[PDB]
RNA sequence: CUAUAUUCUUUG
């Protein structure tokens, strides 16, 4: 490791205070609860919700808190 | 050296001039190269090169069906003929716009659907096969031996109930190499992964269940 | 010292991203044939396009040779399949080029004074004919400097 | 817990991959001493991640 | 063939795992299809091209 | 919030008190006779760009929290 | 018949040599003879021959060269480079949206509609002809705003104008700025707010 | 040299349009031909490169 | 030896070069120029010899303000 | 200048086994005609057009639709590779999407194209390979 | 000026000049605005062949025919749609052109331009009117039989 | 009023794509329409014949060495073909930079071919230029030819190798080319050397072109102008993109009205300023229209009456310019009769920044003069293609033209900078399609911030108004 | 490794 050289005086993936590090939401699996009947289309969702129904467990929760991606939904 | 020649004219779909006079006392770019001082320019460096696009995986959380991984199963001189593979698949878009469409066969993007029940009556399957919890179907994809991080794999059915072992005779045909363990419990499949979790779900959905 | 070997086998299809020869500097062993590039340092030897890799031999001196390249693979293939085929029902001629031990006779009854062609020395007037020639347009080009003979 | 993690890894590596295969990969140091009369080639060769040695990941 | 890589391809070992890269059975040229002009403009003659010779032979 | 409140200065201030709550001194004007002589050497310093009445720190922190986008969509 | 020199000898140097040392006699010089080419010796045409013969910069690995070059230098490398990719990124939606559009026999719009490049997923044999609009069909409008109108609902705040259907913001954001970060610089790099700072602690 | 996956990346390279790259005689005793002379001809010095280089030219 | 050629036009930028034996030579008094890519520019630009470490951009990199005969 | 004679017009061939879409008259004619005529024409002269507006006005007055030119495969894989981001072609794993592994000591290796996929694959030897076809129709690489 | 020369067909019945297109050699070139309406097809030839009686034993039609054998193989219209192609008879196709450039209308009224009178003779303003050996013509003078 | 910022309705659409898409599309829809009339030029042109020859002379270009990369530099006085070259340089991404050419000596020749470097150099022989005899301006015949040959000695001296020497002067060594245009009455053409092919099918499989645009983006540099009152002394030219120049033409077009061949003039020497060179021309072709070029100039007396009597012959609905040359039509309007200008219902003059405020009383001299039903006065910087605010002689308030917000703020932010106080002089900074924010200089391509919100720095210092009005002022100098 | 180099390039 003494051969590699060091970047980025931090280091490379590195968290600080007040890094933006999201834990993953993907619409397939919000999408999926709400099919599935976890969560109610008809009220607005927060991350309350979420973890009310249980469809994020709380070992997810972390600030900040979610970050909604798209994956295989195209629509 | 005086610095000439006629590759400083641009020529347009086939070069109709004299060849002696293209570079004179310049480099041409054949003899760049044919002296390169690097070596072997890497495979990605090809840019022309058509590349794949994977299709849509296939998660827990999403259910994209393969009409040709059906076929796969379609081939197979299994009993308890399978629903066609139309009926797998939601109701479509433009057809589920109004308020026309039932509650339970509602429109999803991700394409759920409560279980269709047999494909033929008059007719008793040996096994019956519990959705999760969430809904998804039972087989897991572990890895033996994860401590070490090994990359083979094998399969868990857990929630199968009934005869297991009329389960794991159709499994045989499924994956006629592999090898297969039945426990009170659950079904072990060795060195099948997520593609096998693809087929067994494909085949439990078209099962009815 | 290190030991610089053929990094493929020769006479097997190889693609561009494989080292073919590494040579040793010293003229080099092994220089650049067709589809073949030499790095001008290090003497080694990398493919152009991909195909099939073969080893031709100086006529004049046997101790120096080329690596060179067939682009298309396929060729080769149903050649030596065919010529294998036939090898074992005896249905092959053995007065081939392919064969080692023959290529000294093939060259010499195609070209039988290829040694005394190679042993002329021209004069100095026609190496450096005359210039306006050139201009005149009677020949197309002007090379002075090919007066030896690599074949 | 976390002792053995320790930050001259996470100075010098990342780890990067699908789970079951995953690389560390490092820059190469030929850099800081002698850049000049060298060539340019070689000299780029220092700016790729490239994968560390398997012996050293396993090590680590 | 000595040398430890040399081992590693002949032995087929983790970079080498699949070796020849360029092997029989690819061709760059015609793509492992047979190259004929069956697009002949009446359909009385079109086999007209055949065994137009691909090299010496 | 922003495009109501946030995005339009204090009414009474002008070019260079802008960003402070309310205007610090009456006069836009640098206030200090060694405040101002500091302007018009960084108006000479940086050669005279438009923004230039506003003093601005050479040396830099290179913190990760006073940092915005370098490029991207927007 | 030959030549002791093998070439008409041109009359100048003749009379310049039987009057020792003397050219006034024909110093106009015809001009020479023509080279011509035969046009059906030459090969036929080749496709690849037409793509490459104007040798645009888009084919090295490198990176988008042709887009270095039409680029402003203002900006920071590091940080050009990514900017470079977003106009090489967006050029690409482009050339797809043209692409579906074109498949469905639509009139072209971009960002994209959506039932053209879902329901055009829906054909595997669909990729053999193409068809123009008809040139009533065709409009200068390529937004969707401008093109399908007005539909009925809406979601964003009503009071702010940069949520407005039709509004328009430019398509990336171009920034003078330095990058603060290379490799071979030793202490170079963004540090945590609470991380000690360069040269800190002299 | 640097390809698009590489933690650097430079700007446009020179356009190869433009500032040729001359032939040269290597100039190492070694690698120089032979019977190559050192080119001592005595001569009035041309400064601008245009004429210059016009000297190096058989046409007439 | 080791000199550095930076960029007469101030972009900072420079580039090792290691004298031949003729500028090695003490024979002249003037610092060697030479036409070199200019990559921050992205042009061809003139390239001037100067020390290799030391502030590359320097006070004295300012040229005087010149008024360009074009436009009003 | 009809539709049907123009879908005839399109597709022919000069000794056809069956004819269809055309009035039976025009038929028998052409199969008149045919039968007289050789395989082998006496004389070859041929000439090169290109697109203008004349082509437009030919299908839309008749009410057709008009055929278009499909954009250029090699230009949308140029593009495709210079959207990408950067850490698209680097190295993401321990084995190539092959199923090699990579050691980092070889520069041809530092780059890898396509995502290599450590769980899937494990079914192609029972499967056809028309399972392996990616959304483009290329074959995608899988571990073997 | 072997090695600097620009190309020079002796047949441009291929119309070569306007596919293989070479850089006018010259720094200064001269572009009005008025030539967009000039029309560029080749320079007429000499022995304009189409009025030769295709003899077996003369010489200009043997050397035509192996030229227009010679273009059809490099269209790749000969070995590959055409097999089989027995040269005889010395054919001329043409077409009644105005050399106009792009499509035209009426001025007094806004209607097509009526159609031309149908050719009777061969001339040289006829020339390039006709087909080839892979020549081109514009589009707007094919619109009539 | 209280706050200092303006915008405009935005429910005007935006065209986003390529030029060379716009003029396609055009040429379908009407393909024997008339798009742009010159007689002096004997230039009647269809959107057959722009397309055709945009694309045909954008292959000359490109068999004459032009690459999309590089700069083409252009001395051009007012003719058709400076048009005709902008659209070709947009097909194949060339930056085409116009320089004015009034005041034109081999110095400042030489120093825009230091700045631009150009690939191809578009000039004359004999070119047109004003001067003064007797405190009386007259047409002056410049020899051009002798110029370049100043500039360029070493094309003097012709040694039989020298057409295909590398590199033709070493002092520029990135010119190539150089394009004369000039009319030659002759009916022969020139040999086939010293012409580019304009003509016919370019190649076999696909036309290069179409290939090549899709590589091109619509916010890619073509075009640069020169400010005669630079805002910085840095920026030199600004540049303009395609969506820049067509959406300024388009707003245009549409914020006035404009119906399909209603005729439409431009007055001469404008080409250089965008008036001639952006909003006219892309006026004329996103609304189906027909551009008409009076006389080629304006400066003398003599062919302002000539221009008049032309103007009426052609027919035109409502024509373009600047009060400067406005005021040589007033002079000798008087001249005529009052329903020679009957054709003529309104007219437009467009006003740079620092002219400040043409007064109203004038449009209404030249209204009643005219017999015009209306007079629009356009206002904004240069980067704004003179487009900012407007206001008609009826409507004394100035509007925003659709799609501009134009903000004054303080020093101390980039996106976050906050607004000013409405009377405060600060810093100005616009957003819309056509604002550009690129400019051209000694050392390339240039650009000022353009920041999260969307808007980008002019480097100008303002004024805002109660009512709508801005000022631009030099930097604060204190 | 620490300093000096702070745009793509540079020292011991």
């Amino acid at each position: 490791f003494m051969l590699a050289p060091r970047v980025s005086a931090g280091g490379p993936r590195n968290r600080y205070e007040g890094k933006l590090v999201f834990s993953p939401l993907r619409l397939s699996k919000l999408l999926w609860a709400i099919d599935t009947g976890r969560i109610n289309p008809n009220e607005v969702i927060t991350l309350y919700h979420l973890r009310q129904a249980n469809v994020v467990g709380e070992r997810e929760i972390v600030w900040p808190g979610f970050v909604l991606i798209s994956n295989g939904v195209r629509r | 050296v005086w610095l000439g020649g006629t590759a400083a004219n641009t020529s347009l779909g086939r070069d109709v001039m004299p060849s002696t006079g293209k570079y004179i006392n310049i480099v041409s770019p054949t003899d760049v190269a044919a002296n390169i001082s690097a070596g072997a320019m890497p495979p990605e460096a090809n840019v022309a090169a058509a590349l794949p696009v994977p299709r849509i995986q296939y998660s827990k959380w999403n259910r994209a069906l393969r009409s040709d991984v059906y076929d796969e199963l379609l081939k197979l001189p299994l009993r308890y003929k399978l629903h066609d593979f139309a009926k797998l698949c939601p109701p479509q878009r433009c057809q589920e716009e109004p308020e026309a469409v039932g509650v339970v066969g509602r429109d999803s993007a991700v394409g759920y659907l409560p279980p269709l029940g047999p494909a033929d009556p008059l007719d008793t399957i040996p096994f019956f096969v519990h959705r999760s919890s969430n809904g998804v179907l039972p087989g897991k994809v572990f890895s033996m031996h994860p401590r070490n991080l090994m990359p083979a794999f094998y399969l868990r059915i857990q929630q199968v109930e009934g005869d297991m072992f009329r389960f794991e005779e159709e499994l045989l045909k499924i994956f006629p190499t592999k090898k297969i363990f039945v426990r009170s419990h659950s079904i072990y499949v060795y060195n099948v992964a997520l593609d096998g979790r693809m087929v067994l779900h494909h085949w439990l959905l078209g099962l009815g269940f | 010292r290190k030991a610089k070997l053929f990094h493929v086998v020769p006479g097997t299809p190889v693609t561009p991203f494989e080292k073919l020869k590494e040579q040793r500097r010293r003229l080099p062993e092994y220089r650049p044939g067709n589809n073949v590039r030499m790095d001008p340092n290090t003497y080694t030897l990398y493919a152009t396009k991909k195909g099939v890799m073969t080893i031709r031999e100086s006529r004049i001196n046997p101790k120096y040779k080329w690596l060179d390249v067939e682009p298309d693979i396929q060729k080769v293939y149903r050649s030596r399949e065919l010529r294998r085929a036939l090898q074992e029902r005896e249905m092959a001629s053995m007065a081939v080029g392919e064969n080692s031990n023959y290529r000294v006779e093939l060259d010499l009854l195609l070209e039988p004074d290829w040694r005394e062609r190679v042993m002329h020395v021209p004069k100095a007037t026609e190496r450096f004919k005359d210039p306006n020639l050139f201009t005149r347009g009677v020949v197309n080009e002007l090379s002075p400097l090919d007066r030896y003979s690599y074949t | 817990l976390a002792q053995h993690r320790m930050q001259v890894w996470q100075l010098r590596f990342k780890e990067m991959g699908p789970p079951f295969s995953r690389v560390w990969v490092a820059l190469g140091g030929k850099m800081r001493r002698r850049r000049v009369g060298r060539q340019v080639d070689v000299k780029d060769m220092r700016y790729y991640w490239r994968p560390i040695e398997p012996q050293y990941q396993r090590l680590y | 063939r000595t040398g430890v890589e040399w081992y590693h391809r002949l032995r087929r070992r983790g970079a080498y795992r699949h070796w020849p890269w360029a092997r029989w059975n690819d061709d760059p040229v015609r793509q492992h299809q047979e190259l004929s002009c069956r697009r002949t403009f009446s359909a009385a003659v079109t086999g007209a091209n055949e065994g137009v010779p691909l090299w010496n032979y | 919030w922003y495009e109501d409140s946030s995005k339009y200065a204090h009414p009474a201030a002008g070019r260079r008190y802008s960003h402070y709550l309310k205007p610090p001194t009456e006069r836009d004007f640098p206030a200090t006779v060694e405040e101002y002589e500091m302007v018009k050497h960084h108006q000479k310093w940086h050669l005279n760009q438009p923004g230039t009445g506003t003093l601005l720190p050479w040396h830099s922190y290179n913190t990760a929290d006073l940092v915005k986008r370098a490029a991207g969509r927007l | 018949n030959r030549s002791l020199l093998g070439y008409p000898l041109r009359r100048a140097a003749a009379m310049e040599m039987l009057y020792g040392g003397i050219c006034i006699q024909h110093l106009a010089q015809p001009p020479f003879p023509l080279r011509k080419i035969q046009s059906e010796s030459l090969p036929p045409p080749s496709l690849q021959g037409e793509r490459d013969d104007l040798e645009l910069e888009v084919k090295d690995s490198t990176g988008n060269v042709m887009g270095y070059r039409l680029f402003p230098v203002n900006i920071g490398i590091r940080a050009r480079t990514e900017s470079v990719r977003v106009r090489s990124e967006d050029c690409y939606k482009r050339f797809l949206a043209q692409k579906h559009c074109a498949a469905a026999g639509v009139p072209l719009q971009f960002p994209a509609p959506s039932s053209i490049t879902n329901s055009n997923c829906l054909a595997t044999p669909r990729a053999a002809s193409h068809f123009h609009p008809p040139s009533s069909s065709l409009s200068l409008f390529t937004r969707p705003a401008d093109s399908q109108g007005g539909d009925v609902g809406r979601t964003t705040p009503a009071d702010v104008a940069a949520y407005h259907p039709r509004a328009w913001r430019p398509y990336q954001m171009l920034k003078p700025m330095p990058h603060n970060w290379g490799p071979a610089v030793r202490s170079s790099g963004v540090r945590g707010p609470h991380m000690q700072l360069l040269q800190e602690r002299i | 040299v640097l390809h698009k996956w590489a933690v650097v990346s430079r700007s446009a390279p020179p356009p190869r349009g433009l500032r040729p790259i001359a032939r040269t005689i290597p100039t190492h005793p070694r690698l120089r031909p032979v019977d190559y002379k050192i080119p001592y001809v005595l001569r009035t010095f041309i400064k601008d490169r245009h004429t210059s280089e016009v000297q190096h030219l058989e046409n007439r | 030896n080791m000199v550095a050629l930076r960029s007469e036009a101030n972009t900072g930028h420079m580039e090792g070069y290691l004298k031949t034996e003729t500028e090695r030579l003490d024979a002249t008094g003037r610092k060697v120029q030479k036409v070199l890519w200019d990559p921050v520019l992205q042009r061809h630009c003139l390239f001037k010899e100067t020390k290799i470490k030391g502030p590359f951009m320097t006070k004295s990199a300012i040229a005087k303000k010149v008024d360009f005969p074009i436009g009003g | 200048d009809s539709k049907a004679s123009f879908a005839a017009r399109a597709n022919f061939r000069l000794h056809a086994q069956h004819r269809d879409g055309i009035p039976s008259s025009s038929v028998e004619m052409l199969s008149r005609i045919e039968q007289v005529l050789p395989p082998d024409p006496s004389a070859v002269t041929f000439f090169q057009t290109k697109w203008d507006i004349q082509v437009q006005e030919f299908y839309e007055s008749r009410g057709m639709l008009e055929p278009a030119a499909p954009l250029d495969e090699e230009i949308e894989a140029i593009l495709a590779y210079h959207a990408r981001k950067p850490s698209e072609l680097r190295v993401r794993a321990r084995h190539r999407p092959d199923g090699s592994t990579n050691v980092g000591d070889d520069p041809n290796f530092w780059a890898q194209a396509e995502p290599t996929r450590m769980m899937d694959g494990s079914m192609l030897s029972l499967w056809s390979r028309r399972t392996t076809l990616g959304a483009n129709g290329v074959p995608i690489t899988y571990r073997r | 000026d072997t090695m600097f020369q620009y190309p020079v067909y002796e047949n441009e019945l291929d119309t070569p000049h306007l596919f293989n297109i070479t850089e006018p050699p010259d720094f200064f070139v001269y572009w009005n605005v008025s030539d967009f309406e000039r029309t560029s097809y080749p320079p007429l030839p000499e022995e304009d062949h189409r009025l030769l009686l295709p003899l077996s034993g003369s010489a200009p039609w043997k050397q035509h025919r192996k030229r227009s054998l010679k273009y059809l193989r490099k269209h790749e219209i000969l070995p590959n749609y055409l097999p089989h192609v027995r040269q005889d008879v010395n054919l001329s196709v043409v077409f009644p052109g105005v050399y106009a450039t792009r499509a035209r209308l009426c001025e007094e009224t806004g209607e097509p331009l009526p159609p031309p009178p149908p050719v009777s003779r061969m001339t040289h303003r006829n020339f390039w009117m006709t087909a080839h050996c892979g020549n081109y013509i514009e589009l707007a003078d094919l619109q009539h039989p | 009023k209280d706050y200092s910022v303006a915008s405009g309705s935005v429910d005007t659409p935006v065209l986003d794509q390529l030029v060379g898409y716009y003029v396609n599309i055009q040429s379908r829809k009407m393909y024997y329409k008339d798009f742009l009339r010159i007689e002096h030029q004997a230039v009647r042109w269809a959107f057959a014949d722009i397309r055709k020859n945009s694309e045909a002379l954008a292959h000359g270009l490109l068999q004459t060495g032009l690459r999309p990369g590089q700069r083409v530099l252009a001395i051009q006085p007012c003719n058709c073909e400076t048009f005709v070259l902008q659209l070709a340089c947009a097909k194949i991404g060339a930056l085409l930079a116009v320089v004015p050419h009034h005041n034109i000596s081999a110095d400042k020749l030489r120093f825009y071919l230091n700045e631009f470097q150009p690939h191809h150099l578009i000039a004359r022989e004999w070119i047109v230029v004003p001067e003064v005899k007797q405190g009386v301006l007259v047409e002056r015949n410049m020899h051009f030819w002798d110029m370049i040959y100043n500039v360029i000695p070493e094309l003097g001296l012709s040694y039989p190798g020298q057409r295909f020497q590398w590199v033709h002067s070493q002092e520029f060594f990135f010119l190539k080319k150089v394009v004369i245009t000039d009319h030659n009455m002759n009916l022969l053409g020139v040999t086939p050397m010293r012409k580019m092919l304009v003509w016919g099918p370019f190649s076999y499989y696909e036309q290069r072109l179409r290939r090549l645009s899709a590589l091109l983006h619509p916010d890619d540099p073509i075009l640069a102008l020169e400010d005669p009152h630079p805002a910085l002394e840095d920026k030199l030219h600004i540049t303009y993109s395609h969506r820049n120049c067509i959406n300024a033409g388009f707003l245009f077009g549409n914020l006035m009205g404009l119906k399909a061949e209603s005729r439409f003039g431009v007055m001469p020497n404008h080409h250089v300023d965008p008036v001639g060179a952006i909003v006219a021309p892309y006026a004329a072709l996103t609304t189906g229209a027909v551009l008409v070029h009076i006389h080629s100039d304006m400066f003398t007396d003599d062919h302002a009456i000539n221009g008049i009597e032309k103007l009426c012959v052609e027919e035109v609905v409502g024509m373009l310019g600047k009060k400067s040359d406005f005021d040589l039509l007033l002079r000798h309007a008087g001249n005529f009769d009052a329903d020679q200008y009957e054709h003529l219902k309104w007219v437009v003059l467009f006003e740079d920044a620092s002219e400040p405020t043409v007064g109203d009383e004038y449009l209404q001299k030249l209204a009643k003069e005219l017999g015009l039903e209306d007079v629009f006065v356009f206002r904004g910087p240069l980067e704004s293609a003179y487009m900012v605010m407007w206001r008609s002689l009826k409507r004394a308030r100035w509007e925003m033209v659709p799609h501009v917000e134009a903000k004054v703020v303080g020093d101390r932010g980039t996106a976050d900078a906050r607004i000013l106080a409405a009377n405060t002089r600060g810093n100005l900074k616009l957003k819309g399609p056509h604002i550009s924010a690129g400019y051209y200089n000694n050392a390339g391509l240039l650009t000022e911030l353009v920041d999260e919100r969307g808007f980008c720095s002019t480097s100008r210092e303002a004024v805002m108004d109660e009512r709508g009005q801005l000022t631009l002022h030099g930097t604060q100098l204190y």
